[PDB]
C-alpha cells in the first residue's frame, strides 16, 4: 500500500534519535525507508537542501493535510523568541523550531515525539539550562494545538520502539481508518504518553539480577557482573522499558549488563535520575 | 552582479547550519556560516557530580558520542588521579575505534554520496536540484546506490561492535572515569572480530575504491576548497600507558611548516558569535559561556577558536597530513591508474590536492583504512578476563583536561571540580574549529575561507556550495554544544 508521508523535524536534538533508527534490524532501515514510510523531509539524510527542502515539505503538507506524520527529535526552545533553534529559512524569513511546530503541528495526523528531549524536555531542559527547552506535548498544549501526540522516549530510544510504534499506528489505521486508528493508539498509551507494548514493564522486576538485589549482594566495582548494580547507581527500579528482553544493538548488550541503567526513558531524566553512579 | 545565496538548512550534515555566500562572476567571493541551535552543555553541567559528565556530554552529539565520552573520561581520569588499567585502555580504544568506522562510512555514503550519486525515484532521494551535476555512468551510479544500501548494514554492524563492550550505541554506558565497565570475555572478542571482518571487507573492497573512482570523475574538485591550508591535530588513541605514543601524534601545520601543538595557545573569540562581549579571547581553562542571542553583528552560536591567532582546520585531512602515513594499497593503485599520480605517503598527493573538496573525502577514506590496522592491533593486544576499571573517590577540588581526536577533528574537555561538584566545564570540539565564524579581527573560519573560490556557474543550481561544506563532515551539535 501507499507509504504515509513523514516529516522529521530536529529541534534541540543531538541526531542520536535519527542514528538509533538507522540501527533497526528487523525491518532494516532500508526497508523502512523504501517500504514502510515515505520520509519526505529529514535534514540529515535528504537529497535537497535549504529553501527548496522547506518548500518541498510545505507542498507535501498541503497535498496531505491532516494525513502526514510529524516526527520531532529534540526539545523546542521558547526563550528569546525562538532564536535558540533556527531550522530553516524561506521567503527571506528565518524559521525557528517554535515557528515550525506551530506551522506543521496543527496539520499532522499525529506528532511522534521521538526521544526524551522531545517527549519530556530531557537534557536541554535540565538544571542549568536557559533556552526554555520545552517538551512537544506541553508546547502544543500551550499553543492550543490539539493534534494527537505519541511519546517514544529514551536517550536514545531503541529503534524497535520507534519502528514498532509506527507499525502499531499503521495496523490500527488499516483496521479502523485514520482517526479511529489513532484513537486506538492513544488507548494503549500510559500516563506519560508512552506505548505500553514497549514501556508497560519495569526493568527491575524483570531483571536477571533481581535475586541478588533481594539478597543484598551488590557489586562494588563495575566489572563485577555477579552482583546487583544498585549501589553503583542502577535506576532500574524506577524505569519502565523492555531493555531487559530486547537488549541493544542487535541484542549484543544492554545497560544493566554492561554498567547501570540511567533511567533514560523517564520524564525526569536526567535530573531525577542523577547522580548516575550513586543510589 | 552580486548574488547572495542562503542555504538553511544545509542538509546531509549533522545539526543546524545556515550557509550564506556571495557569488560574483561565477565564483564564491564571500561566505558566512551560522550555527543556528544552542543547548548550553557547559552551563547545564555545572553543579553536578563530576562522574555524571561522561554520560551528559555524550548527548552533545549522537553521531560522535564516543568522542565526547572519551574526552570526558580522560579529563575526569586526570582530575580524579584515576589510574586506568592497561586492559581498560585497550577496551576503550576498541569501543571508540569502532565508531570511527561507523562515522566515516555514514559520512561518505549517507551524507556525502548523494552529492555525486542519483538515488532512486522516491523520498528522501528526490526531489533535488534540476541540474545536480551528477556525472557518473549508469553502472558506476548503480554501484554507488548499491554500496549506499550495503553501507546501511555495515554502519549498523559498527555500532554492534561499539555496544559489545560499550553497552549500547548511541550513548555508551561502558566508559567511566577509571576505565571501562565491562571486561572483555573470550566469547565477546570472537563476536567483535567476526563483525570487524565484515566491516574490513567493505572498507577495503567497496569504500576506499569508490571514493577514488568517483573522485576520478570529478577531478576539478581537487582544484578548489583549499582555504587556509592550515591544520591541527591534538593526538589520539594512546598506544601504551606511559602516554608517550598515540596512533595519531599531535602537531600543527601552517604556511608550509610543521610545528608542535601547545594547548595554551588556543583562544576562543566571540565578536561574531551570540555570546557576551566580555567573554571574548579566553583560553578554555578560563572559558565562559554566556549566551547573547540578540547581540548586534553576530551570526552564529559557534565560538571562533584560533591557535596562536591562526584559523586552522581539523579532521581526517588534518590528521593524515600531520602524521603523513603510508597510503593504502588501493589508493596507491588507483592514484596511478585513474589519476596518473605516483604516491607512497599521504603528503605525496601534494598540498593543493590534499586540501581540496575531494581531497578531504580521500583523506577520510584513507583514514578509515588506517584505523583497520589499529583495531586489528588492539584485538591482538587485549587480554580476555583482565580487569579494566578502578573505582576512585570523587575529589573535593581538582581540574583535568582530556584531549582526543573525534572522527571530525580535535576535541578537548576541561573540567574544574570544587566542593566535589563541577565548577566549570569547557568543551572545544572538532566542528568548532571548522565551522566557526569570523574572529575579532575579521579572519574567517576554516570552512568559510575554504568556500572562497568555489565555482557557482549556475546560481539556480549552486550545488558546489554545500558540496564543499559536506567535505568537512560538519557537526553543528558538536560545534555549539
Ligand atoms: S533524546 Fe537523547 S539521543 Fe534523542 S535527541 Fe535528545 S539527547 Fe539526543
Ligand atoms: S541491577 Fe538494577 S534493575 Fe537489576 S536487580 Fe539490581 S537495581 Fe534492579
Ligand atoms: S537499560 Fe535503562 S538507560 Fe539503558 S536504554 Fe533501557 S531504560 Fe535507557
Ligand atoms: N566527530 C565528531 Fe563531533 C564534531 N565535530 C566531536 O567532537
Ligand atoms: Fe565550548
Ligand atoms: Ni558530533
Ligand atoms: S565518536
Amino acid at each position: 500500500g501507499e507509504r504515509p508521508p513523514v516529516f522529521w523535524l530536529q529541534g534541540q536534538g543531538c541526531t542520536g534519535c535519527s542514528v538509533t533508527l538507522l540501527n533497526s534490524v528487523h525491518p532494516s532501515i532500508a526497508d523502512v525507508l523504501l517500504k514502510v514510510i515515505s520520509l519526505e523531509f529529514h535534514p540529515t539524510v535528504m537529497a535537497w537542501e535549504g529553501e527548496h527542502a522547506i518548500e518541498h515539505m510545505r507542498k507535501v503538507a498541503e497535498k496531505f493535510k491532516g494525513k502526514f506524520f510529524l516526527v520531532i527529535e529534540g526539545s523546542v526552545p521558547v526563550e528569546a523568541d525562538g532564536k535558540y533553534c533556527i531550522i530553516g529559512e524561506a521567503n527571506h524569513h528565518e524559521i525557528s523550531m517554535v515557528d515550525a511546530l506551530k506551522e506543521f503541528g496543527p496539520n499532522a495526523a499525529a506528532v511522534l515525539a521521538v526521544g526524551t528531549c522531545a517527549a519530556y524536555g530531557g537534557i536541554p531542559a535540565a538544571e542549568g539550562s536557559e533556552t526554555g527547552a520545552t517538551a512537544v506535548s506541553k508546547f502544543l498544549g500551550d499553543n492550543g494545538i490539539k493534534t494527537p501526540v505519541v511519546n517514544i522516549p529514551g536517550c536514545p530510544p531503541h529503534p524497535d520502539w520507534i519502528v514498532g510504534t509506527v507499525v502499531l499506528a499503521l495496523d490500527a489505521i488499516k483496521k479502523n481508518g485514520l482517526e479511529g486508528g489513532l484513537a486506538e493508539v492513544v488507548k494503549v498509551l500510559d500516563s506519560d504518553g508512552r506505548p505500553t507494548p514497549f514501556f508497560g514493564r519495569n526493568i527491575h522486576e524483570n531483571c536477571p539480577y533481581l535475586d541478588k538485589y533481594d539478597e543484598g549482594v551488590m557489586s562494588a566495582t563495575f566489572t563485577d557482573k555477579v552482583g546487583c548494580r544498585y549501589d553503583l547507581g542502577c535506576k532500574g527500579p524506577m524505569t519502565m522499558a523492555d531493555c531487559f528482553e530486547r537488549k541493544w544493538n542487535g541484542g549484543v548488550n544492554w545497560c544493566v549488563q554492561n554498567a547501570v541503567c540511567i533511567g533514560c526513558v523517564e520524564p525526569d531524566f536526567p535530573d531525577g535520575k542523577s547522580p548516575f553512579y550513586q543510589a | 552582479g552580486r548574488t547572495t545565496i542562503a542555504i538553511d538548512p544545509v542538509t546531509r550534515i549533522e545539526g543546524h547550519l545556515k550557509a550564506e555566500v556571495v557569488v560574483e562572476n561565477g565564483k564564491v567571493v564571500d561566505a558566512r556560516l551560522s550555527g543556528g541551535m544552542y543547548r548550553g552543555f557547559e552551563t547545564i553541567l555545572r553543579g553536578r557530580d563530576p562522574r555524571d559528565a561522561s554520560q551528559i556530554v555524550q548527548r552533545i552529539c549522537g553521531v560522535c558520542p564516543t568522542a565526547h565520552s572519551t574526552a570526558s573520561v580522560l579529563a575526569l581520569d586526570e582530575a580524579f588521579g584515576a589510574k586506568v588499567p592497561n586492559n581498560g585502555r585497550i577496551t576503550r580504544n576498541l569501543i571508540f575505534g569502532a565508531n570511527y568506522l561507523q562515522s566515516h562510512i555514514l559520512h561518505f555514503y549517507h551524507l556525502s554520496a548523494q552529492d555525486f550519486v542519483q538515488g532512486p525515484d522516491t523520498a528522501p532521494f528526490v526531489p533535488r536540484f534540476p541540474k545536480s551535476d551528477l556525472r557518473l555512468s549508469k553502472e558506476l551510479n548503480k554501484a554507488g546506490v548499491d554500496q549506499y544500501i550495503e553501507a546501511l548494514e555495515v554502519r549498523r554492524i559498527c555500532h554492534e561492535m561499539v555496544a559489545l563492550f560499550g553497552g549500547r550505541m548511541p550513548h555508551v554506558q561502558g566508559q567511566v572515569v577509571g576505565g571501562a565497565t565491562e571486561i572483555p570475555t573470550k566469547e565477546k572478542l570472537v563476536e567483535y572480530a567476526a563483525r570487524f571482518k565484515k566491516v574490513r571487507d567493505f572498507v577495503e573492497q567497496k569504500y576506499v575504491p569508490v571514493v577514488y573512482t568517483i573522485g576520478s570523475k570529478y577531478k576539478d574538485m581537487f582544484k578548489v576548497g583549499q582555504g587556509f591550508k592550515a591544520a591541527l591535530c591534538v593526538g589520539a588513541f594512546p598506544l601504551d600507558n606511559s602516554g608517550k605514543k598515540h596512533l595519531f601524534m599531535p602537531g600543527v601545520y601552517a604556511k608550509g611548516k610543521d610545528m608542535p601543538f601547545d594547548p595554551s595557545k588556543i583562544k576562543e573569540y566571540v565578536k561574531y558569535s551570540w555570546f557576551a562581549e566580555e567573554t571574548t579571547g579566553l583560553n578554555y581553562k578560563e572559558g565562559k559561556t554566556i549566551p547573547a542571542p540578540d547581540k548586534a553583528g553576530a551570526y552564529s552560536f559557534v565560538k571562533a577558536p584560533r591557535y596562536d591567532g591562526l584559523s586552522l582546520e581539523v579532521g581526517p585531512l588534518a590528521r593524515m597530513w600531520v602524521n603523513n602515513p603510508e597510503l593504502s594499497p588501493v589508493g596507491k593503485k588507483l592514484l596511478k591508474d585513474l589519476f596518473g599520480i605516483s604516491a607512497k605517503k599521504f603528503r605525496d598527493l601534494g598540498e593543493e590536492a590534499a586540501f581540496s573538496l575531494m581531497g578531504r573525502h580521500v583523506a577520510r577514506a584513507e583514514e578509515t583504512y588506517y584505523m583497520l590496522g589499529a583495531i586489528e592491533g588492539w584485538l591482538k593486544e587485549i587480554k580476555a578476563g583482565e580487569d579494566t576499571v578502578v573505582m576512585p573517590a570523587v575529589p573535593a577540588s581538582a581540574e583535568g583536561t582530556g584531549f582526543t581526536e573525534a572522527p571530525r577533528g580535535s576535541l578537548l574537555h576541561y573540567v574544574k571540580v570544587k566542593d566535589s561538584k563541577i565548577d566549570n566545564y569547557q568543551i572545544v570540539s572538532a566542528s568548532l574549529w571548522n565551522c566557526n565564524p569570523r574572529d575579532d579581527m575579521g579572519q574567517r573560519g576554516a570552512v568559510e575561507e575554504a568556500l572562497i573560490g568555489i565555482p557557482v556557474d549556475d546560481i539556480q543550481n549552486p550545488v558546489n556550495v554545500a558540496r564543499l561544506i559536506r567535505a568537512f563532515d560538519p557537526x553543528l551539535g558538536c560545534a555549539v554544544h
